């Protein structure tokens, strides 16, 4: 099995800010990885598949960049609807693992 | 485009098996594949199984042999999972997700609302 | 050529190309060793003549089957998925893409038709998925005996040999019609020189002479200048006006 | 699509072309040279058809022939564009030119044009219902007491569409004016008919006073006099009058006293017959 | 990058089409001239008259 983790576990961001989330696997998984956003209480929606492709309807502001064993998702201009839980999933080889869950919050 | 509807929340004793349904409506059904993914309250995501009914390939998680089986019905255009040997730690919500041939099977383009399955005494 | 995913061989894409300038030399940088078979036209002289439209068809096939994409070829992909006309002109470019279209578990998103009632007329698409009744008993849509699902999947894996690894194939088709040609390649250029007897070319105009600064004032659309004796004496530089 | 039945049927008017309809044949610059060229032109002092718009609603479908000379006396931009095609339906390819207040749109698709297409602030474009196969698009700068006299020449030669244009401030005025090249397009289709496009100011809608004229071109030989600045200042038709033919033959605008040999005549056959054995 | 080997191979196979099957070519070039012809075709000599 591929054991994979994302950094940081919790990140505090603000509206209009540019932030990044990194996601690294144990070994090479080629470019098979997908990203998902989860508002607490509802089902996740996919944003990026193949670590580069932008889904139809997903805003183009979200950016994915990665080759293998390291991937990054970057937000240039953040909006209050971007505070959610971000999840990676690799689909190279069977037993598809997931991410821990990164929470994006405002500064109190 | 495609609406995904799951079953309701179910409460059952751990000594039994649970069957959960998932209906997808929209477009051609023969080009779709179904994955079942878990969501526990105290931690994140874990995938169990992926099914391609038109090509008939089943692939379950390494820690789920002999406990869950997922099948698809063409006439009703639905998917079903049956899980046996319910354990106390197996109380959580289930999401039925769908992948498309145009794109990738492993990725899940659409997601269901989920079913809260709980076990206790 | 750099798209993330190509369509399946049976449902092969069709792309039209017109009103553009193409530099095919870059196509030599795809792979260290790759097939570049061209029919009816020399590859090194594709930057000189030009056509009215270009047709691009891209998909992915098993490696050892690559020889089936040619005029007059026979087999399974040749007659059930993609057939080329015998009187075909253009090029076919196939290169290995094992690093991009291989899954350790195994890719299943690439499908090819296996059973068909008849052969395929060249440049024809068949996306039908209705069950094939091999025998005489009408199964009416069940994959039992003598009833097989026509589409099968290439279980691509990186551990496979070179004879079964996926290969990306792109076919370019050219043709000539009465409509004016528009898809022509680059024409290059050279720095200007003045006050010296030189041989020059200006937009297909040959000549020999001395270029000097001109006091004549052309109209905005005027290109050439002719004297009393009906000879060229004034020219306009295409790059800098 | 909206059907209009408020038309007032009147016969088309006719007027005299005078000496209008001369354009630069090519890209070559010449100064102080009298040059004779054979090409499609509009004959001098010929019939030219006249249409009014005011409740005059004149939008007939005119034949294209080998070329069209289109003149318009107007102010405040009533005319908006043109339509070209063979069947004016999605069965065959169709060409659309429009010039709204934003910019100029050139498009080539299988349009399903409305029976009475037009424009109706004006943002109501009842011109077509669908565009299935689009094969060419182009966008460029806008072309724009009656104060506007707008002159256009449309030609279709071996797959190329040539449009020449001219704009002047002021029946047809008496004068001479060379038409400059404007647009060349590699359309590569067949055109046998065309239709004009107007804009209606909603008030329902009121059409202002405007007029336009249509003439047809055919091949002939002209003599053109370039000034020292390369601008055509005068032209002579070599097939209008015997004096004109003499001027063309001598390649000069003035002929001295005498007798000159111009050409020869021969009566043409009237009909044809055939005789073969039993 | 941008450094290509200039020689390629004719991967001839019996299953190719007519347009790619190998063809053997022999070009005969002459230099017809007034010099003593050392190569002459089959003819017959005749007595000098
Ligand atoms: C052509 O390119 C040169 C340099 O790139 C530039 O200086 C010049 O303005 C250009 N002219 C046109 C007509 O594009
Ligand atoms: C224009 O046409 C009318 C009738 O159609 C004719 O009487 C008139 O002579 C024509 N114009 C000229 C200049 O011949
Ligand atoms: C228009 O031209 C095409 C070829 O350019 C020809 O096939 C067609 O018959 C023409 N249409 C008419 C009405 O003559
Ligand atoms: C030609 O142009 C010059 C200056 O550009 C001007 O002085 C002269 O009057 C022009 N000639 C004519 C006939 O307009």
């Amino acid at each position: 099995d591929i054991q994979m983790t994302q950094s940081p576990s919790t990140l505090s961001a603000s509206v209009g800010d540019r932030v990044t989330i990194t996601c690294r696997a144990s070994q090479s998984i080629s470019s098979w990885l997908a990203w998902y956003q989860q508002k607490p209480g509802k089902a996740p929606k996919l944003l990026i598949y193949k670590a580069s492709s932008l889904e139809s309807g997903v805003p183009s502001r979200f950016s994915g960049s990665g080759s293998g064993t390291e991937f990054t998702l970057t937000i240039s201009s953040l909006q209050p609807d971007d505070f959610a839980t971000y999840y990676c999933q690799q689909y190279n080889s069977y037993s598809h693992t997931f991410g821990q869950g990164t929470k994006l919050e405002i500064k109190r | 485009q495609v609406q995904l509807v799951q079953s309701g929340a179910e409460v059952k004793k751990p000594g039994s098996s649970v069957k959960v349904s998932c209906k997808a409506s929209g477009g051609t059904f023969s080009s779709y594949s179904f994955i079942w993914v878990r969501q526990a309250p105290g931690q994140g995501l874990e995938w169990m199984g992926r099914i391609i009914p038109i090509l008939g390939i089943a692939n379950y998680a390494q820690k789920f042999q002999g406990r869950v089986t997922i099948t698809a019905d063409k006439s009703t255009t639905t998917a079903y999972m049956e899980l046996s040997s319910l354990r106390s730690e197996d109380t959580a919500v289930y999401y039925c997700a769908r992948g498309t041939e145009y794109g990738d099977y492993d990725v899940s383009h659409d997601w269901g609302q989920g079913t809260l399955v709980t076990v206790s005494s | 050529f750099n798209a993330t995913r190509f369509a399946s061989v049976y449902a092969w894409n069709r792309k039209r190309i017109s009103n553009c300038v193409a530099d095919y030399s870059v196509l030599y940088n795809l792979a260290p060793f790759f097939t570049f078979k061209c029919y009816g036209v020399s590859p090194t002289k594709l930057n000189d003549l030009c056509f009215t439209n270009v047709y691009a068809d891209s998909f992915v096939i098993r490696g050892d089957e690559v020889r089936q994409i040619a005029p007059g070829q026979t087999g399974n992909i040749a007659d059930y998925n993609y057939k080329l006309p015998d009187d075909f002109t253009g090029c076919v470019i196939a290169w290995n893409s094992n690093k991009l279209d291989s899954k350790v578990s195994g890719n299943y998103n690439y499908l090819y038709r296996l059973f068909r009632k008849s052969n395929l007329k060249p440049f024809e698409r068949d996306i039908s998925t209705e069950i094939y009744q091999a025998g005489n008993k009408p199964c009416n849509g069940v994959a039992g005996f003598n009833c097989y699902f026509p589409l099968r999947s290439y279980s691509f894996r990186p551990t496979y040999g070179v004879g079964h690894q996926p290969y990306r194939v792109v076919v370019l088709s050219f043709e000539l019609l009465h409509a004016p040609a528009t898809v022509c390649g680059p024409k290059k250029s050279t720095n200007l020189v003045k006050n010296k007897c030189v041989n020059f070319n200006f937009n297909g105009l040959k000549g020999t002479g001395v270029l000097t600064e001109s006091n004549k004032k052309f109209l905005p659309f005027q290109q050439f200048g002719r004297d009393i004796a009906d000879t060229t004496d004034a020219v306009r530089d295409p790059q800098t006006l | 699509c909206v059907n209009l039945t408020t038309r007032t049927q009147l016969p088309p008017a006719y007027t005299n072309s005078f000496t209008r309809g001369v354009y630069y044949p090519d890209k070559v610059f010449r100064s102080s040279v009298l040059h004779s060229t054979q090409d499609l032109f509009l004959p001098f002092f010929s019939n030219v058809t006249w249409f009014h718009v005011i409740k005059r609603f004149d939008n007939p479908v005119l034949p294209f022939n080998d070329g069209v000379y289109f003149a318009s006396i107007e102010k405040s931009n009533i005319i908006r564009g043109w339509i070209f095609g063979t069947t004016l339906d999605s069965k065959t390819q169709s060409l659309l030119i429009v010039n709204n207040a934003t910019n100029v749109v050139i498009k080539v698709c299988e349009f399903q044009f409305c029976n009475d297409p037009f424009l109706d602030m004006e943002s109501e474009f009842r011109v077509y219902s669908s565009a299935n196969n689009c094969t060419f698009e182009y966008v460029s700068q806008p072309f724009l007491n009656f104060k506007n006299l707008r002159e256009f020449v449309f030609k279709n030669i071996d797959g190329y569409f040539k449009i020449y244009s001219k704009h002047t401030p002021i029946d047809l005025p008496q004068g001479f004016s060379a038409l400059e090249p404007l647009v060349d397009l590699p359309i590569g289709i067949n055109i046998t008919r065309f239709q004009t496009l107007l804009a209606l100011h909603r008030s329902g809608w009121t059409a202002g006073a405007a007029a336009y004229y249509v003439g047809y071109l055919q091949p002939r030989t002209f003599l053109l006099k370039y000034n020292e600045n390369g601008t055509i200042t005068d032209a002579v038709d070599c097939a209008l009058d015997p004096l004109s033919e003499t001027k063309c033959t001598l390649k000069s605008f003035t002929v001295e006293k005498g007798i000159y040999q111009t050409s020869n005549f021969r009566v043409q056959p009237t009909e044809s017959i055939v005789r073969f054995p039993n």
